[PDB]
């Protein structure tokens, strides 16, 4: 029993061991911080460093033996908060969160110290750990050697993971507060103060809405120099005039130079921020994307600060036409019952007929809401009036894709649809209530149900996830890049997937960051393409999508031919790093890593084509 | 209204007239318990029943009998309060009257000798407070009820999984309450078999033949025959028609001279009609038919006695031929219908290897006891009590209830024991439903789970108590003497004080009570746990087990239940619910008159709420109990339609029924989805109380019901006058109604102050009324923990500001104002106890002195001569906190030293110390000392001071009463001395303990004159007595355990402060840390200049469905509005009549409102009160489904002179300019929950390090380090970095010779390293090295 098991041994003690020189405690926002570091309280700070604190001291001589140098940390002179201040200069921090669930889970910070007893987490870095404030907390450990600094510094830095290893996307995207910022910044009224004045730079317009002579959204025409890398590599000034809005403006005196305007001058919701994100990435490289993730931060705080949106009562509209819906399909359903209790219809096909019907007036209702809540706007410009997508803080909240879906605004301002008994079967009656109405007894323990079922299934989907991954990670760590090229030519045959009506998956995302198996010609032969094995990068996948290239044999990791272990070209490139594969990556654990933490959200007559085609 | 209502009215809303007053929240725990004890004559539920199920014992046939008259419960030694404060457990002593007889040795029964005990004392047994709760070391515990399976018999399916075929088992399962199992299941092949308890599954049939039935009787008694008769040739068959539904014909069916179906044609339902119109019962049949059949009895040649065919053997031509030649004209044999009537005995006798009755017993036996060679009475005694012994088995009534009903019989009351009957057909209906002609029960239906509460669980342990000391007693009355003992040293106590301590402190169900907030105690008491003895664990419970049923409406709270790993599985229980008869669950409905709904309510159980179609609450009845409607929404069998008005046979009795307390707290809860309601349930019973509580402005009405209903509040028995008011102390002159005739005197109620109770929070009572007050019983005195006034408020009622403000309030997190923390409002006290224990060691007793070596008199100076802190002194991590010594032996000093240890005065017995030491980080004063001397040659100083302390108050109370008492007495002197010659001059003017000495004409008076001098005489010596009495109590040693002399307890208060990293929540599931303490002058504010206090994120609304907290907004601002208007009219002090006015205006608001209130107050002092305790805002109720409509809120709004949108133009605090499109402000109530980061915040570089494993410890107390788990070593691989790890892993934790070698490296400043081998791997080595296994560490 010692031996075997969790709380035995080889778990326990000599894979779950307790280091020192760690804490833990619970976070915090900490707005103001630099996405490089963390705020830490002073006293932790100290007790921590405390023997780098000695030997510091001991090394300026202002304490003879270890002994004074102990009384004058227990005293605590300002010497010594300088001392600290100093030692922490350059000295990384490694920031944990219970469930590891990933390799993003433990990252290396710079501490600023601070005053108070909790942790501030820089806000971008949250979604990578999964991380809410209500209680979660985190451990911090301090890595001593050099070797170790150096490793926390090169490999574990924030600004080091900007792209996932699961998939190469983005990890670090605006949530929530960010994108209301700059919806509302950007999104454009017909009718406002300034309408169609000219202005020549963003500087101006800033004069004018701070000092109040002109709404940060109102329609004008304003001279621009964006800058291009269209040459090797020089930037080009082009300068005309566009029509947009003050705050597009705004937000462009950020904007670093390679960018296209027009990537600003659209509503600028949660897909636009994230490829505007993308772009920066790929034309510009990492520092610029670094440092223009936090003026975007910092902006969309700002701003929304300033905008100074709410939610009330009277916010959220019930359609007038609700009623007479309801009473309709309630009429309805009585006509077809009685046409059942005369017995020329059996119980199911009546039961499936009242579904269908309910199911169609929730869709009226749903439309009828949308209708009514969303370009309700009729605001006059100077003499007839117009109608524009409305300023409804609730209706921005739905579309800018900063929180909620139809389904939630359908769940607050409609009826909340049907539900499902224990066994699966769903209940005839719906609930016609809504939130901002109130339910009755029947409705609200039927939604009881609902969601208690939903909490359990929570719980065991946890549960049942960590056993999984733990096993994956398991089965898989030994596996090392050994080679760096066993020279093979076999490969795989890909193509895109196209499961059934269309293309769920297309080629070029399927293909980026392989090496090719064998030159591919164009539809005319003896026109290579590629040479033989390339790593294919973006401006290779634009070239295939340029031509009509449709299926690509690609050299695959299972088809390798290295002996225990494989070699970098079969593998690829694809990283939080853009380059091909360095030689000693442990490819198997990053893998299991990357399918385990995701796992926690888990008649036919004729045939008709879609489109003209042979 | 009552006197305390009367100060301070809460303006209800809410439409519908209460009917129904909520019943009293504690019943379940106060009437299960008076139910166990409940002396009564005729045994029902009660110790009586006990006795009287173990009684009479009998000697192993000595002929000497042992008789129970009846128990005593003797008086309890210690009082509830000073049992607290003195930690020992609330108890009474039990005696028992029992009788010993000894008869005739060798005569006709007659009783020789019969001598009587005198009320023998077998142990002690705890009682229970008046609260509902159980003192057993000086700590509070509860004893939560269990929900269980009730006993009977339940037939489940168990399909999907059964070889993934289908082939769906029915199957059996018989429990009782104390007994083995019975299990009955199916196989593929229809085989019907019988698994004991948790065994292998035999052929059912065996226990058929331990039941003493052949094969005959059991075939008899389960198949139906068919009857082949032969009338003058060929095999005719005597056929019932409506057998042959469903039957393809395989022959030629003639009957009566006219074929009726050609052989081919399958019967057709044409067929059917004309054979059965016919009344067709004997048709002759093709020997063909016959030739493949199967024989029922055994027949033998009853001529010649030779067998030839056996009972259930297959048919051949042979014996066909042998049987019509015997002469047999009526053959039974057995109809097997492959699709509905199966050879389901016939089968399971073919596999069952027993033939005989002693067979089977053997078969039994080699069950039971495998392996020992078994004899015919072993294995008879063995089964006769496995299932059919009474005391071994038994179901219950209420089993048997069950048992009866499964089985569809009238009867309800059976007997205990399994008799025969009852299997044979529990099996018919298991084969029964196997056909299809029944249906499977639910495990769900709360008419299959029992409650089982503490009463019952009680008796069943002191029952095993009793069947314990009876063998013990039957066996030391066999073997021992029969006449010399007497009936005290054949009974002992240890075994049952043994075995009830053993449950009510280490037991699963018996838990600490949680006790930081009245609703936490009151929820905790009302809870019912599906875990504990005869309880599913969580991991092998499935999820169908762990969902709502529909049986749970009105019953069980739906939604209120920990959202932890064990979510569903404690269900806590709704408000208006009840427990049957048989410790089932009923709820109330009221009675529908065909077309009045009458006012006479019935509780209903599950299975007879099954039956009835039940109208629903809120249902619109005009003044006579007709609904408006003509069609209403009711539910019948668990499933709602739409039923005429003269259909509804009930009608819920309101609208709270459905949800529990907890839930019901909840404001606006009809507008909140039940997930965050759930978890805002669930933590809002986590809320600590601040210092001073005041109120919710946004309630429900519940909160008096509850603070009153739980024990923390102080509450007037016999209403007053107050005479005495002081902060320890409320002091009231009883009002002659209620005041006792004989010795009444008047109602003193003693306080407690600050107390440590379990969670470390403090307890503390405030007074509410003065001087003079008339009281009136059932008011509230005194204010328990986070109490006001009766109501409860759990927290405090802030001015929130929906917006987000420069991403502080980015996620959940929460922005604060400093005024908060200025104002110190959300500051809360907390209490630490400490105890020092000075033991008895064989080298010698420690010391208490205040000698201790090596000390600096700093340390001293904050102690007295005795050795213990001074009462008010501020103390800091690390002083010593109590002077203790450690004793040294063997010093041998040699005689030269010991002059100098003398001249010098240093001690050998001492040099070491075992002083107590404050622990490490903990600061605060010492508040109150105690001292607990087992052995103790006499008191010691303290003692002396805290016994004078405790007993000054006692005698304090003692010398009042009796003051009242004098007083009376010479008043009543005086009245008799002015008879008899009138003297009231002289009198006055000379002292009145100048009264008796003085005299009378000698008459009648002059012998009332000594009448009133005796009793004078009498009143002080009684006044003595127990004034003696209760100070030889107080002083007596309170018995420690052995081997410690004495223990010091010291308690340590400390006030916390909120600060950033705190936990703050609202009532609606909204969370959240307090960020950042802002300056007043940053914080934004209304053009007036009011700031804000709390600024809340609004993205938190869309996704999480939490709309309640909107409409608490709006409401809390305009409750918050008119109390402004009240205090601007007020301040100015217009007049009465405007003030009148206006709250009578404002308390009309509309009409359809239950409130009725105003005016009806004094003119102008109760009036003038009222309105400066609602100055600060009138308190609200809206009731959780009839509750306040939009239009009201409006309407509210707009007699405040506020806008009606609830939105408010505001100013940027810091900039000065205006916010765009104005925001939601108003005062909603919210609590701070009990994670306070200070305790949650920890740190270590370097410290202690383990003594096996040299790692650092675990824990909080001491230092110790976070858990590097597998999966952070893992995510350490997905990068390269293998120094980190490296280090991670031997320098930092496991190499000694690393860690110090690192240590001085560090110190030195230079950073490399030096790994080494772990010594956690060499103990790995060590232990496998420990085996068998060499395993060695090569070398090259
Ligand atoms: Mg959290
Ligand atoms: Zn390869």
């Amino acid at each position: 029993d010692m031996i075997k098991g969790k709380q035995g041994r080889f778990r326990q003690n000599l894979l779950g061991k307790r280091v020192d020189y760690s804490g833990r405690s619970v976070i915090t926002v900490g707005p103001y911080l630099r996405l490089h570091q963390c705020g830490l309280p002073k006293k932790m700070a100290l007790e921590l460093f405390k023997p780098f604190i000695y030997g510091k001291l001991e090394l300026r001589g202002l304490a003879t033996t270890i002994k004074a140098a102990k009384k004058m940390v227990e005293r605590e002179e300002a010497v010594v908060w300088d001392i600290l201040d100093e030692v922490i200069r350059e000295h990384p921090v490694l920031l944990n969160r219970a469930p590891t669930l990933h390799r993003l889970g433990i990252q290396a910070f710079e501490p600023v110290l601070i005053e108070g007893k909790a942790i501030q987490l820089h806000p971008l870095v949250c979604a990578a750990y999964n991380a809410d404030f209500d209680g979660d907390q985190m451990a911090v450990h301090v890595p001593l050697t050099l070797e170790a600094q150096l490793e926390a510094r090169a490999l574990m830095m924030s600004t080091n993971n900007i792209l996932s290893p699961a998939n190469g996307e983005p990890i670090i995207v605006p949530s929530q507060d960010v994108v209301l910022g700059l919806y509302y910044m950007t999104r454009d009224c017909v009718n406002a103060k300034g309408e169609g004045m000219v202005l020549t730079g963003p500087k101006e317009a800033e004069r004018l809405y701070r000092s109040g002579l002109a709404s940060l959204h109102a329609r004008v025409k304003v001279r621009i120099t964006e800058y291009e890398k269209d040459a090797n590599g020089e930037l080009v000034a082009k300068t005309s005039l566009k029509d947009t809005t003050v705050g597009r403006a705004i937000l462009w005196m950020i904007v670093p130079k390679g960018l296209p305007y027009s990537i600003v001058n659209q509503a600028l919701g949660k897909k636009a921020i994230s490829k505007m994100l993308n772009t920066c990435y790929r034309i510009l490289g990492l520092k610029p994307t670094v440092i223009f993730a936090d003026q975007i931060m910092y902006t969309g705080f700002a701003y929304a600060a300033r905008s100074g949106a709410s939610v009330g009562i009277d916010d959220m509209v019930i359609p007038e036409k609700k009623h007479e819906i309801i009473s309709e399909a309630e009429a309805e359903v009585a006509e077809i019952q009685e046409q059942f209790q005369s017995g020329l219809v059996t119980a199911g096909e009546r039961y499936n007929k009242v579904i269908d019907i309910w199911a169609a007036a929730n869709d009226r209702v749903s439309k009828a809401m949308m209708d009514n809540l969303q370009t309700e706007t009729v605001i006059n410009r100077d003499g007839q009036e117009e109608k524009q997508v409305s300023f409804n803080s609730i209706y921005m909240m739905a579309d800018s894709g900063a929180r909620g879906s139809a389904a939630q605004i359908r769940q607050l301002a409609g009826m909340r649809g049907l539900m499902a008994k224990p066994d699966g079967s769903i209940i005839e009656t719906p609930i016609t209530a809504n939130f901002r109405e109130g339910l009755n007894v029947l409705q609200y323990f039927i939604s009881t149900h609902g969601a208690r079922k939903g909490l359990a299934d929570t719980a065991l989907k946890t549960a049942n996830s960590g056993y999984l991954t733990r096993r994956l990670v398991d089965v898989a760590q030994d596996l090392v890049v050994t080679e760096d090229d066993c020279g093979t030519h076999e490969g795989i045959m890909m193509t895109p997937v196209i499961e059934g009506g269309d293309v769920k998956e297309p080629l070029r995302d399927r293909v980026l960051g392989r090496v090719t198996a064998e030159d591919v010609l164009k539809p005319g032969t003896a026109d290579i393409l590629v040479p033989r094995n390339t790593l294919l990068h973006e401006q290779w996948c634009d070239l295939l999508e340029e031509n009509s290239v449709d299926a690509v044999k690609v050299r695959s990791v299972v088809s390798c031919d290295t002996d225990f272990g494989v070699c970098a070209h079969c593998y690829g490139r694809d990283l939080a790093r853009g380059h091909i594969i360095n030689k000693g990556e442990a490819i198997g654990v990053i893998a299991a890593q990357s399918i385990g933490e995701p796992g926690t959200q888990l008649a036919e007559s004729s045939i008709q084509v879609k489109n003209k085609g042979s | 209204y009552s006197y305390t209502e009367k100060k301070r009215i809460r303006k209800d809303f809410g439409k519908r007239p209460q009917v129904l007053d909520v019943p009293y929240l504690l019943s379940i725990q106060l009437d299960s318990f008076q139910k166990f004890i409940e002396q009564d004559p005729e045994g029902q539920y009660g110790l009586e029943a006990a006795f009287r199920s173990v009684f009479p014992i009998q000697s192993y046939s000595g002929n000497s009998e042992l008789q129970y008259v009846s128990y005593r419960l003797g008086e309890p030694v210690f009082d509830v309060q000073e049992c607290q404060i003195r930690g020992v457990t609330y108890s009474a002593p039990l005696r028992v009257k029992l009788r010993l007889v000894i008869y005739e040795r060798e005569a006709p029964e007659g009783t020789v000798k019969d001598i009587k005990e005198q009320e023998v004392y077998m142990g002690e047994i705890p009682l229970m407070t008046d609260n509902g709760t159980f003192v057993i070391n000086g700590t509070e515990r509860v004893i939560v009820s269990q929900l269980h399976r009730s006993p009977g018999v339940f037939f489940d399916s168990d399909k999907g999984k059964t070889h993934s075929s289908g082939k769906v088992l029915y199957n059996a399962r018989i429990i009782p309450y104390r007994g083995s199992w019975l299990d009955f299941e199916f196989d593929p092949k229809d085989n019907l078999f019988v698994r004991i308890d948790r065994r292998r599954k035999l052929p059912a049939t065996i226990i058929l033949r331990a039941l003493n039935y052949t094969t005959e009787q059991i075939l008899d008694l389960f198949f139906e025959k068919v009857i082949f008769e032969i009338r003058d040739n060929k095999l005719q068959m005597e056929l019932v028609p409506e057998r042959l539904r469903g039957e393809t014909a395989s022959f030629d069916i003639e009957a009566n001279g006219k074929v009726y179906v050609e052989k081919g044609r399958r019967i057709t339902a044409r067929h059917i009609r004309q054979l059965e119109k016919d009344d067709v019962k004997l048709i002759e049949v093709p020997v063909e038919y016959i030739a493949g059949k199967v024989v029922a009895k055994d027949y033998i040649d009853e001529s010649t006695g030779e067998l030839i065919c056996a009972a259930n053997m297959e048919l051949s031509l042979d014996l066909l031929a042998k049987l019509s030649q015997s002469g047999h004209k009526r053959i039974e044999t057995l109809f097997t219908n492959d699709l509905d009537h199966g050879p389901y005995i016939s089968e399971t006798l073919r596999v069952d290897p027993t033939n005989d009755r002693l067979s089977a017993l053997v078969e039994i036996y080699r069950m039971m006891r495998p392996g020992e060679p078994p004899t015919r009475e072993a294995a008879e005694s063995l089964f006769e009590n496995l299932f059919f012994s009474e005391d071994r088995y038994d179901l219950s009534a209420v089993g048997r209830m069950k048992f009866n009903r499964s089985l569809l019989r009238e009867e309800i009351e059976g007997s205990g024991i399994l008799s025969k009957d009852d299997i044979i057909d529990v099996m018919k209906k298991l084969i029964d439903i196997r056909n299809g002609k029944g249906e499977v029960d639910d495990i769900d239906h709360l008419g299959n789970r029992r409650i089982r509460s503490v009463g019952e669980m009680a008796e069943n342990q002191f029952r095993v108590g009793l069947v314990r000391v009876e063998r013990a007693v039957k066996e030391r009355l066999s073997l021992g003497d029969l006449d010399t003992l007497m009936p005290q040293d054949m009974i002992n106590a240890k075994p049952i004080s043994a075995a009830v301590k053993e449950f009510f402190g280490s037991s699963q169900l018996s838990q600490f009570m949680d006790q930081n907030n009245p609703l936490s105690e009151i929820t905790h008491k009302r809870r019912i746990s599906a875990l504990g003895p005869g309880g599913l664990t969580r991991e092998r419970a499935g999820f169908e087990v762990r969902d709502v049923h529909p049986t749970h409406y009105g019953r069980v709270c739906p939604i209120e239940t920990p959202e932890g790993p064990n979510i569903g599985l404690i269900n806590s229980l709704s408000v208006y619910a009840q427990t049957n008869e048989y410790g089932f669950l009923e709820t109330p409905y009221r009675k529908v008159t065909d077309g009045v709904v009458t006012d006479e309510i019935h509780y209903l159980s599950a299975i007879e709420e099954g039956n009835y179609v039940i109208a629903q609450a809120n249902s619109n009845l005009d003044e006579e109990g007709h609904f408006v409607e003509d069609l209403v929404t009711c539910r019948s069998k668990g499933e709602s339609s739409l039923f005429s008005r003269d259909q509804v046979d009930y009608m819920d009795v309101s609208t709270q029924q459905v949800v529990s307390v907890g839930a019901s707290l909840i404001p606006f809860l009809e507008h909140d989805d039940a997930n965050r309601a759930l978890m805002g349930a669930n933590m809002q019973r986590q809320a600590v109380p601040t210092l001073r509580a005041d109120k919710p402005l946004v309630g429900t009405g519940m909160e008096r019901a509850v603070a009153v209903d739980s024990g923390v509040t102080a509450v007037a028995k016999r209403g007053g006058v107050v005479q005495y008011v002081d902060a320890s102390r409320i002091v009231i002159k009883v009002n002659e109604d209620e005041m006792y005739p004989g010795e009444a005197g008047i109602d003193i109620y003693n306080l407690t102050k600050y107390t440590r109770s379990n969670q470390n929070t403090c307890i503390n009572q405030m007074p509410c009324v003065s001087l003079g007050e008339p009281v009136e019983r059932g008011d509230v005195l005194a204010d328990g923990p986070s109490t006001d006034l009766g109501e409860l408020a759990l927290g405090q009622n802030m001015r929130v500001a929906f917006m987000p403000w420069n991403g502080y309030n980015f996620e959940d997190s929460i922005l604060v104002s400093e005024r908060v923390v200025q104002e110190d409002r959300f500051t809360t006290i907390h209490i630490q106890e400490l105890a020092c224990v000075s033991r008895d060691t064989k080298l010698g007793p420690e010391e208490i002195t205040a000698d201790i070596p090596n000390v600096g008199e700093a340390a001293l100076s904050k102690l007295d001569e005795s050795g213990i802190v001074y009462i008010g002194a501020e103390v800091t991590g690390g002083d010593i906190l109590v002077g203790k010594v450690t004793p040294k032996g063997e010093t041998q000093l040699t005689p030269e030293e010991k002059l100098l240890r003398a001249i010098f005065g240093e001690k050998a017995s001492d040099v070491k110390d075992s002083s107590l030491r404050v622990p490490n980080g903990v600061s605060g004063t010492v508040i109150d000392v105690q001292v607990f001397t087992r052995d103790g040659v006499e008191k010691d100083k303290r003692a002396l001071e805290i016994e004078e302390m405790q007993l000054k108050q006692a005698k304090k109370d003692l010398s009042e009463e009796l003051q009242i008492l004098e007083a009376g007495l010479f008043s009543r002197i005086r009245a008799v001395l002015v008879a008899g010659g009138v003297e009231a001059e002289k009198l006055d003017k000379l002292p009145r303990d100048r009264w008796l000495e003085l005299g009378l004409t000698d008459e009648e008076k002059q012998n009332q004159l000594e009448q009133l001098a005796e009793q004078y005489d009498e009143l002080k010596h009684e006044f003595e007595k127990k004034l003696e009495a209760k100070r030889r109590k107080i002083t007596q040693g309170d018995d420690l355990a052995p081997g410690v002399l004495k223990i010091v307890k010291v308690y340590l208060a400390v006030k916390r402060r909120i600060q950033p990293g705190d936990k703050m929540a609202g009532r609606h599931g909204n969370k959240g840390v307090i960020s950042k303490i802002n300056p007043i002058e940053d914080m934004p504010y209304d053009e007036n200049g009011t700031p804000v206090d709390i600024v809340l994120n609004p993205l938190g609304v869309p996704s999480r469905m939490n709309i309640g907290q909107i409409l608490e907004t709006h409401l809390g601002m305009a409750a918050k509005g008119i109390g402004d208007k009240i205090n601007a009219m007020l301040k100015q002090q217009q007049e009465v009549a405007k003030l009148r006015e206006f709250i009578q205006r404002a308390y009309d608001l509309g009409a359809d409102v239950r409130q009725k209130v105003d005016l009806s107050t004094f003119s102008d002092e109760e009036v003038m009160r009222l309105a400066e305790n609602l100055r600060k805002g009138m308190p609200i109720a809206t009731p959780v489904f009839d509750g306040a409509k939009e239009a009201e809120i409006k309407e509210l709004l707009k007699l405040g002179d506020l806008p009606t949108s609830g939105q408010i133009r505001l100013y940027d605090g810091r900039t000065g300019e205006q916010f765009e499109r104005p925001v939601t402000v108003g005062y909603m109530y919210m609590l701070k929950l009990n994670h306070l980061v200070d305790d949650k915040m920890h740190a270590r570089s370097t410290g202690s390090y383990s003594l096996v494993t040299q790692q650092p410890l675990g824990g909080k107390a001491q230092f110790g380090g976070q858990r590097f788990g597998e999966m952070e070593v893992w995510a350490l691989e997905a990068y390269g970095a293998a120094y980190t790890l490296q280090e991670m892993l031997t320098v930092k934790s496991d190499d000694v010779n690393g860690r110090t070698k690192m240590y001085k490296n560090i110190v030195d400043g230079n950073h490399q390293m030096e790994p080494g081998m772990p010594e956690s791997f060499n103990v790995l080595l060590k232990e496998i090295r420990s085996l068998g296994i060499n395993i060695e560490l090569e070398d090259e």
